[PDB]
């Protein structure tokens, strides 16, 4: 919401890149549940490997 | 450097004033006889135009003072072609 | 031409060009000085007769140069000025004036 | 003969923005590392043609909620004011010799602001709005000073005619004169053209493409072209203003090469500078030009009225 | 081309109907932009270089806050152009009549009496057959205001510090 | 026939023009957009080849789809897509976008672009490299190279 | 992005992919590091420093860049911890908490 | 490398050379081989009027010297 | 009539321009690609809504300031005038008084916004 | 209540730009200078009601010379009566008045 | 005392207005403190735009120069060693 | 007299007519304001020009300098209005009768 350019309100919407990674991790082992890690942060991908 | 520069432009300038000077007595006296040739041919041509015209006396002055006034564009050039008119009237303020 | 020569004709031509801007700036009337105007073109015609019969040359070389220039400037002339002068000086006798 | 003249000022001033796009694209890439177009022809050299006719092949876009008339006749103003803003510039000759050129170049560029604000009103979108109230802030922050600071540099001058700028350097650049004003006037410049560190009108990382985010095709093309032919013009006045060059009234080749040169070098440098800093804030860029410019700016205006009485150097009227 | 400053005329009296009619004011600023280009013109061509262009870059100024102000309190949801409403449309089409209707009475007719009277020749007439010299005339007697009108310089500088001040005080709620 | 010669002349002209300025718009969705910022990087220079990353979807002329494409999402790029002045052309680039990848049996995951725009080019890789991106694109340009448009007017 | 062209080439050299290498596994790592991928490694690592002194030669100091982060979102150090703020976003506003020093 | 964006310059400098020499060249082509006479002034336009009428062809650039007199 | 030519032959290459862009190109248009742009969504709001100005005092006042800049052009002009002294004291009394104007609006918050 | 303090004080603060017959910069006359100087002249110190109608004469020139009306009106007849007997081919205009004749200097 | 840290705390904070008001304020002051002021009048003076009418000669003329270039009159010989 | 002098005339009534005749906003009216002050430079810049009166060629300046100081005076009254009703429409101008 903007009076002017003046940012009176500032509501993010997400959820346009929910791709349901928590949901399929349930049904992949451990070992297959690794690349999807890769690609939760896939700008910094071997932190995200090392932490899970 | 822009001070001695623009003394200079300033003398330069003042030689063309001068020199200006120096040439207008003789533009002044061609300006006025030519002024006055026009008038005469304009008089001439119209006394031919407007003789039919009753009670049309030709060359009556419109001002009741019997001095010199300085004739108008039209009064000058007012049955010229119409290429001499347009370059007497705006050809300074056209010409860039 | 007349730009080149102008400084010349100011000094030479003086006398008949004062008395009819005088008559002029007097009578306020261009018919009551048709004479006097007369008599400036009589005398500027003898101002040039004599450049023709003793400095034609250079006179011609000089104000060639001032026709090119588009504002007709005296100061990209000066070399082919001095040639003018020096003739003028020696075979007429006429001295330039000086600034103002 | 009058008629060609205008053609051989209008066609290769197409031809030099055209390629000054593809000059714009090399530099930023071999100062970012990288190469400009250097497929499409030898060194690029083919790159605006091609895209010049894709613009112009492509399907221009006329959108639902736009008003039509004022949606066209914006892109023309641009352009149109883009290609005059050229006929009074003295290369050594102008093309129309006016006694006040200068304020003929500054009421075009007054003008031109308005292609901007009708393309942004009448696209009828929020950021296009957004980009035409950005350029209204943007002429109301410089035209001032940018006024101002002509005025006073013009001051030595003795007239608004632009010929007369060549003499008054005929033996000094202006800019060793006034290089405070030379350096407000540049910013100035960089400013009134929607360009580097002031491209807020058109904001491609805030308002994806501001004013002419609707425009398509041939139109954009149109609105491209009047954009780097102010800038080439701009970059003109100031190389006329500032940087003078020697003009032998017999090779006039000599002048019009080194004008040229040094108008290349000015563009050159906007495109330095394009790729050298980021983005102002319009609110910054006004008080910028409304605090630091604009106090400066009247007080050398001051000086420049007072120096050359207090010097007995006042520049020639005629 | 002997009549150019009757065309430009016209033009202007056209465009004072357009931004008279009273359409959106984004419309009327344009209205306003061709009139003044034109007056502009028109005294160019009757000699004043320098006041025409500064009315032009005055105005051309002017209609720039006009037209901020228009899209940020004078903003319908559905602007209005001269063929948008029968009332604006009605005053634009009046105004365009009234103007053709005393362009024909005062030309086919030479010397026209509506309030003043007019006479129907060139306006190339009216000029005079001077010579300025090496003067701008109107550049002279406009840059008279600093040596001549010292009074007009000084209430012109107290009346625009004073409008400053006005503005800022009814601008404060 | 010299008709036909001409339309094929100005038919190689026309697409020689359009394959040469290819503009794709700034649209990247997931980790294949972070290899489209490489084609864009100094070593493959995108800008080389004529191909410039402009925003605004109106003047652009190539859609590449590069990363997963969600429900949430299909709709804006469709839009988007839409706004397009053609020709427009659309290149699929990674898995994600091709077919679903990793996410194909995820209830808010599209199962590729081609379920939502046509597209030209599919570009495999997850993510493809920045040169399989590249190759991609210059199969497209040979793609708009064989394109007779006025060749098939002239014969229409 | 031409050093960040380098690095990745450490990922593909050591795993075969550029970014998604999947090479961090629950037990270590996957396969050993190539012979010399170290050395490369440390004649990037050389030169790195300067490309980091390249960027605040053009941002750090820069007047406009300043203008634009100065004074720009500012975030009380009270308001990050409730927020649950984390790493960057806390030490930016003067606490001091690292979980590589904390809990490493 | 860097040479390789001179090209471009060399091209836009020719494009930008053009007008001017045209310009100059188009000037020197009506006005008889000289510069195009300026008339910022009233003064400078009757002088120019007054070489046209002196000329007897309609045309200022041609200019009769002393050879006219007598 | 030389400025006039030049403009009328801008004018018509623009507009020739705009001719051969909207006539040339194959045309395909449809009700979703002519919708306004909103980033891939659709708008909430027209875009002909108030849209507010928080410089609105710094334009009325480049109003006055443009005046003045209009009184100062003829200076060139006026340093040509036997009167230097009256000129040069009328000239800075301008350039002091706006001068005083942009100070007055500054100290009282009048360039700030919002 | 014209408070004349500019003819008390001594100052001269407008009567400068009252007419055009005043001092101008670099003396440029105005267009109608001697008919203005010989209307002020005539119409001076004896009065506004006696100026209008015995000072009429100067007055009158001063109108014409201002506006040129009757000045246009002869020119206008002198025109329409040249185009119907050019119409009736009754006249022929001279060549100096059709182009043909070099003007003078 | 009071001035010197006004000064430097101004040029410190806002150097951009402490050159404006030094160079308007040497705009004001200079011209007044100058010997080439009247110099710039006399060249403004001496610039001759309109020509110089003469006068009738009644004999009682004695500085007024009628002549060409005679001695009598005003002299520019100042200009020119300007 | 001329008919430029008539044109000009009648766009001065012309707009004193739209300004006398409001629709809805306020704005228009003070376009036709500044129409009316367009149109008495114009005229009073012809009138000096015409008859060479050189010291008068400052008047329209002086004009034109109060002519934006009305219309500056008219912008800030227009945003008072909005700021106290929402719109600019002459209609809410209506507490103050007779
Ligand atoms: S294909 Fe792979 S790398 Fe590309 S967006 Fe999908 S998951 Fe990410």
């Amino acid at each position: 919401e903007l009076s002017g350019e003046m940012v009176r309100k500032c509501d993010p919407h997400i959820g346009l890149l929910h791709r349901g990674t928590e949901k399929l991790i349930e049904y992949k082992t451990y070992l297959q549940a690794l690349p999807y890690f890769d690609r939760l942060d896939y700008v910094s991908m071997m932190c995200n490997e090392q932490a899970y | 450097s822009m001070m001695k520069w623009n003394r200079e432009r300033r003398r330069l300038q003042i030689e063309d004033f001068e020199a200006r000077i120096a040439l207008m007595p003789l533009f002044q006296a061609e300006k006025d006889r030519r002024v006055l040739q026009m008038l005469r041919e304009n008089l001439e041509e119209e006394a031919i135009i407007m003789k039919d015209v009753p009670d049309w006396k030709v060359g009556e002055s419109v001002f009741h003072t019997t001095r010199w006034v300085t004739p108008m564009m039209g009064e000058l050039y007012g049955l010229r072609t119409n290429e001499e008119i347009l370059s007497a009237t705006y050809g300074f303020i056209w010409y860039t | 031409v007349l730009k080149a020569a102008a400084h010349h004709y100011g000094a030479q031509c003086d006398k008949p060009n004062k008395e009819f801007m005088l008559c002029r700036w007097e009578e306020k009337d261009p018919r009551r000085c048709l004479e006097e105007g007369k008599l400036v073109n009589q005398c500027a015609l003898d101002f040039f007769r004599q450049i023709k019969r003793h400095c034609a040359e250079p006179f011609t070389e000089y104000w060639t140069c001032i026709d090119y220039s588009g504002l007709q400037l005296f100061r990209h002339c000066r070399k082919q000025q001095a040639k003018f002068d020096e003739c003028v000086l020696d075979k007429l006798g006429w001295v330039r004036p000086d600034l103002g | 003969m009058f008629m060609i003249n205008i053609l051989s000022l209008i066609i290769p001033i197409l031809l030099a923005v055209a390629f000054l796009t593809l000059v714009e694209r090399k530099v930023l890439g071999y100062m970012q590392l990288r190469k400009g177009p250097n497929v499409v022809g030898p060194y690029g050299l083919l790159q605006p043609i091609a895209d010049a006719l894709k613009l112009f092949t492509k399907e221009p876009l006329r959108p639902a909620t736009s008003s039509i008339s004022m949606f066209i006749i914006a892109p023309i103003l641009a352009l149109s004011l883009a290609l005059t803003m050229w006929v009074p510039l003295p290369m050594p000759y102008p093309l129309i010799n006016m006694n006040l050129g200068v304020l003929f170049m500054l009421a075009m560029s007054s003008l031109a602001v308005y292609s901007i604000l009708w393309s942004g009103w009448a696209s009828n979108s929020k950021y296009a709005l957004i980009g035409a109230l950005r350029a209204v802030a943007q002429t109301i922050s410089y035209e001032v000073t940018l006024a101002i600071i002509l005025l006073s540099v013009l001051l030595m001058n003795g007239s608004y005619t632009l010929s007369t700028l060549i003499t008054t350097q005929e033996h000094i650049w202006m800019i060793f004169t006034s290089w405070p004003l030379a350096m407000m006037w540049f910013i100035s410049t960089l400013a009134e053209t929607n360009r580097a560190p002031f491209d807020l009108t058109e904001g491609e990382s805030e308002l994806v493409s501001g004013f002419n985010v609707e425009y398509a095709a041939g139109p954009f093309a149109m609105f491209f072209m009047a954009e780097y032919a102010n800038i080439i013009m701009m970059n003109a006045f100031t190389a006329i203003l500032f940087l003078g060059a020697s003009h032998d009234p017999h090779t006039p080749e000599l002048y019009t090469i080194n004008f040229v040169l040094k108008t290349l070098a000015l563009t050159i440098t906007f495109l330095w500078i394009r790729a050298s800093y980021p983005r102002f804030r319009y609110d910054q860029l006004m008080h910028l030009l409304w605090k630091s410019f604009l106090p400066l700016t009247l007080a050398l205006c001051m000086w420049h009225i007072s120096l050359p009485i207090m010097t007995a150097s006042i520049p020639p009227q005629s | 081309t002997m009549y150019i400053a009757f065309i430009l005329s016209t033009i202007f009296v056209i465009g004072f109907v357009g931004f008279s009619s009273k359409p959106s004011p984004i419309y009327g600023g344009l209205g306003l932009i061709v009139s003044g280009g034109v007056g502009c013109g028109i005294v160019l061509n009757f000699g004043g270089s320098f006041l025409g262009l500064m009315v032009f870059l005055i105005y051309l100024g002017g209609m720039l806050v006009v037209f901020g102000y228009t899209t940020a309190m004078a903003t319908e949801m559905y602007p209005e152009v001269w063929v948008s409403n029968k009332t604006v449309f009605g005053a634009f089409v009046s105004g365009l009549m009234m103007e053709f209707c005393m362009v024909y009475y005062a030309l086919k007719e030479e010397e026209v009496e509506i309030i003043f009277k007019f006479n129907g020749l060139g306006d190339w007439v009216i000029y005079d057959t001077g010579d300025s010299g090496f003067f701008s005339e109107e550049a002279m007697g406009i840059a008279a205001l600093y040596s001549y009108g010292t009074w007009l310089v000084i209430v012109t500088g107290w009346s625009l510090l004073i409008g400053v001040v006005v503005i800022m005080e009814i601008t404060r709620g | 026939s010299r008709g036909e010669y001409v339309v094929a002349k100005l038919d190689d002209l026309v697409n020689w023009a359009r394959r040469s300025s290819l503009w794709p718009m700034t649209f990247g969705l997931a980790c294949c957009a972070v290899e489209m910022m490489h084609m864009a990087a100094p070593r493959y220079d995108m800008d080389r080849f004529g191909v410039v990353f402009r925003a605004s979807p109106r003047q652009s002329d190539v859609m590449i789809v590069a990363g997963t494409l969600t429900n949430k999402m299909a709709p804006a790029l469709r839009k988007v897509y839409d706004q397009m002045p053609e020709p427009r052309y659309v290149v699929s680039m990674g898995s994600c976008a091709n077919g679903g990848g990793y996410y194909h049996y995820s209830y808010s995951v599209v199962r590729g672009c081609d379920r939502i725009v046509p597209v030209d080019i599919y570009v495999p890789g997850c993510p493809p490299t920045a040169e399989a991106l590249l190759y991609g694109i210059l199969q497209l340009q040979r793609k708009i190279k064989r394109e007779k448009r006025l060749r098939i007017w002239y014969r229409r | 992005f031409e050093e960040r062209e380098k690095m990745f080439e450490f990922y593909e050299r050591v795993s075969g992919a550029r970014m998604h290498a999947a090479y961090i596994r629950p037990g270590g790592v996957h396969q050993d590091l190539p012979l010399g991928l170290l050395d490369d490694i440390y004649e990037f690592s050389k030169n790195f420093s300067f490309r980091i002194d390249e960027l605040e030669e053009m941002l750090t100091n820069n007047r406009i860049w300043r203008n634009r982060t100065v004074d720009i979102g500012v975030v009380t150090a009270e308001d990050a911890l409730n927020y649950g703020f984390s790493g960057v976003m806390l030490r930016g506003s003067g606490i001091q908490w690292d979980l590589r020093k904390t809990q490493p | 490398m860097w040479f390789e964006i001179l090209p471009g310059i060399a091209v836009m400098a020719a494009c930008l050379f053009i007008p001017g020499m045209a310009t100059a060249h188009i000037h020197k082509f009506t006005n008889g081989g000289k510069e195009k006479r300026v008339a910022h002034f009233s003064y400078q336009w009757n002088l120019m009027e007054r070489d046209r009428c002196i000329s007897g062809v309609n045309r200022y650039h041609v200019t009769k010297g002393l050879e006219n007199i007598d | 009539m030389n400025i006039m030519l030049t403009l009328l032959t801008n004018v018509t290459l623009a507009s020739l321009l705009v001719l051969i862009a909207f006539w040339l190109p194959q045309l395909n248009a449809y009700s979703e690609k002519t919708s306004p742009y909103e980033c891939g969504f659709d708008p909430m709001g027209s875009a002909r809504l108030p849209f507010s100005m928080k410089f609105f005092l710094v334009a009325i006042t480049f109003l006055l300031f443009d005046l003045e800049i209009a009184l100062l052009l003829p200076l060139p002009w006026a340093s040509q005038t036997n009167n230097l002294k009256t000129m040069l004291t009328m000239a800075l009394f301008l350039l002091i008084l706006l001068a005083a104007s942009l100070a007055y609006e500054w100290t009282q918050k009048g360039l700030e916004w919002a | 209540p014209f408070f004349d303090v500019q003819k008390r004080l001594g100052l001269d603060l407008d009567r400068w730009m009252t007419i055009q017959s005043a001092e101008q910069p670099h003396k440029i006359p105005g267009r109608c200078h001697a008919f203005e100087k010989e209307w002020i002249e005539c119409a001076h110190g004896i009065g506004g009601i006696r100026a209008e109608k015995e000072c009429k004469i100067e007055f009158d020139d001063f109108v014409e010379c201002l506006l040129r009306q009757k000045t246009m009106k002869r020119l206008s007849a002198i025109k329409r009566q040249r185009d119907k007997l050019i119409k009736e081919g009754k006249y022929t205009p001279p060549p100096h008045h059709l182009g043909k004749e070099d003007p003078r200097p | 005392g009071r001035i010197a840290s006004f000064l430097k705390n101004a040029w410190a904070k806002e150097p951009v207005l402490v050159a404006s008001f030094a160079i308007g304020g040497l705009a004001i002051i200079l011209p007044s403190l100058s010997p080439y002021t009247n110099y710039a009048i006399r060249i403004n003076r001496a610039t001759p735009y309109n020509y110089p009418v003469p006068l009738r000669d009644d004999g009682n003329m004695p500085d007024v120069p009628s002549h060409p270039q005679d001695p009598q009159g005003p002299s520019l010989e100042w200009l020119k060693n300007l | 007299m001329p008919l430029v002098y008539m044109n000009i005339i009648m766009a001065f009534a012309i707009a004193l007519a739209g300004l006398l005749m409001y629709r809805s906003h306020l704005m228009s009216s003070l376009l036709c304001l500044e129409g009316m002050m367009l149109s008495l430079f114009i005229m009073s810049t012809l009138i000096i020009l015409n008859t060479h009166f050189t010291l008068a060629n400052m008047m329209p300046i002086i004009l034109l300098v109060f002519a934006a100081c009305e219309a500056a005076l008219g912008l800030s009254l227009l945003v008072m209005v909005s700021n106290t009703y929402g719109t600019d429409y002459v209609q809410n101008l209506n507490l103050l009768q007779c």
